[PDB]
């Protein structure tokens, strides 16, 4: 009886429980609406099929008045890069993931090598707001294809450790 | 109005027949000129890119219709057209040639809108009513509902798996045809010699 | 017994499916995210002090071998925007907003005008994958920023509608 009871209240706050994530997986998906992944597409390819990279006009941007040029650059690089294919040379190029957050697909092939956002960043006038970074080849940045080291002159011979771990760097 | 940008791939049917898939040009609120019985409502007309025949082009006076036939090659031409004739709207935006009037451009683009459709043998995404615009009014929400309600007991059928439905189908429209027809003979033939 | 047995391990499955629709609304907070609010901005220039653009780079060797051009041109855009005074070209029009879906306010009053996104599209190299839109007045496309109409002809004289009001 009383057990009963009781059992009848859990089950009643669990089932509770579940609609308020009923809820949130319902609410959720709504703003996740800016996110497409359409339907099913056909990428017989992953170096040349799939998208480029997504761009959120921002409101209240005087800077919206160059909505072409942004195009026509993005359209002008596809062409530069067919017309800078290569010149020929046997390499892997390969790359993985940092982070592995891809888009979400609501639509009721590929899904890993395509459709996966590797940066996401939210330029200001002068700052930026990177979270995910540019991935990586074997944790070498001295080769890779996107970053780029500026200039300096180091001269700074031995680093200061910490406590008792004097390292001989050179 | 937002949602009218060169290359939305938009459907038009006034009726009578399938033009295809084109991308809009332009758009604009020309309201009408000379108002016959006046003029209470303003009219927007597209200025969109679909696929003509050449008999339509030759004289390019009489309707401004008769698009291209499976049977001929066509040629495709800018078109004006009526806001309410728009029975479709696509999310997919092919670039536009910079100042174009040849023919060659026009043909790439017929080779464009080839290949895209060999990309989404689905059928292409067009659109969700629900959020994409941002509807926020009363009402809509009942529509959607029964339309959900209605599709739902559609595929619950059991014929629906059935095959020659497509059969069967035509049969039924063309015997309901029949009906309207003799409805419309004897709607007539009321009126033979009646208080005329 | 066996009806308090049973109701038990039915209570239990319940439990361990809204355990995973948790996990599984935990691992989209990733998702939801990505849209980013760090904190109450201090802003002073409305609509002159404040995000540009939001890059989504995608997987692509087009994509990760020819970025720092693409920084570059983000830059270009900023310095080359500030050459330009004495002239009221900013919006001319009252551009008010289209409908937008604004990204979601973390909390780690004011600030209305916020930041109410108004556009996404996806480059495949041979058309868009456009959505929301684009923002211009109530009427009169052509004096708005963006919408580069194209030139055509217009050799048809007969606007095509359901019955009348032929042009």
């Amino acid at each position: 009886g009383v057990g009963d009871a009781e059992l009848r209240e859990r089950l009643r706050q669990c089932e509770e429980t579940i609609e308020q994530l009923r809820a949130e997986n319902q609410e959720l998906k709504r703003k996740l609406n800016i996110l497409t992944r359409p339907s099913g597409i056909l990428v017989n390819d992953t170096k040349l099929d799939g998208p480029i990279l997504q761009i959120l006009f921002m409101n209240n941007a005087i800077s919206k008045q160059y909505h072409q040029e942004i195009e026509e650059f993005v359209s002008n690089l596809v062409k530069r890069f067919e017309e800078q294919q290569k010149n020929d040379v046997e390499k892997t190029s390969f790359n993985l993931l940092p982070q592995p957050s891809s888009i979400v697909l609501e639509e009721d092939k590929n899904n890993k090598e395509a459709f996966s956002v590797v940066g996401s960043v939210l330029y200001f006038t002068n700052f930026c707001l990177d979270k995910l970074g540019q991935p990586l080849l074997n944790e070498n940045p001295q080769l890779s294809e996107g970053w780029e080291i500026p200039k300096y002159h180091q001269v700074f011979s031995h680093i200061v450790s910490l406590e008792g771990q004097e390292i001989q760097v050179k | 109005l937002p949602f009218l940008q060169p290359g939305r791939l938009v459907k038009v049917k006034n009726e009578g027949d399938d033009f295809g898939w084109g991308v809009v040009v332009n758009f604009s609120k020309k309201s009408n000129v000379k108002p016959n019985s006046g003029e209470l409502d303003p009219l927007y007309v597209v200025e969109v890119l679909l696929r003509c025949s050449k008999e339509s082009l030759k004289n390019s006076a009489t309707e401004a219709a008769k698009p291209a036939k499976p049977d001929e090659k066509g040629e495709m031409q800018v078109v004006p057209v009526l806001v309410h004739l728009l029975s479709a709207i696509s999310s997919v935006r092919l670039y536009i040639p910079k100042d174009l009037r040849p023919v060659d451009n026009r043909q790439s683009v017929l080779k464009s809108i080839q290949e895209v459709q060999k990309r989404f043998p689905d059928g292409i995404p067009l659109l969700d009513p629900i959020d994409d615009m941002g509807i926020q009014d009363q009402g809509l929400k009942k529509v959607i509902q029964k339309v959900e309600a209605f599709e739902h007991r559609m595929y619950s059928h059991p014929l629906h798996n059935d095959p020659n439905l497509e059969t069967v189908y035509t049969l039924c429209e063309k015997k309901a045809q029949i009906a309207i027809d003799i409805k419309s003979a004897k709607r007539e033939l009321k009126k033979a010699r009646t208080v005329l």
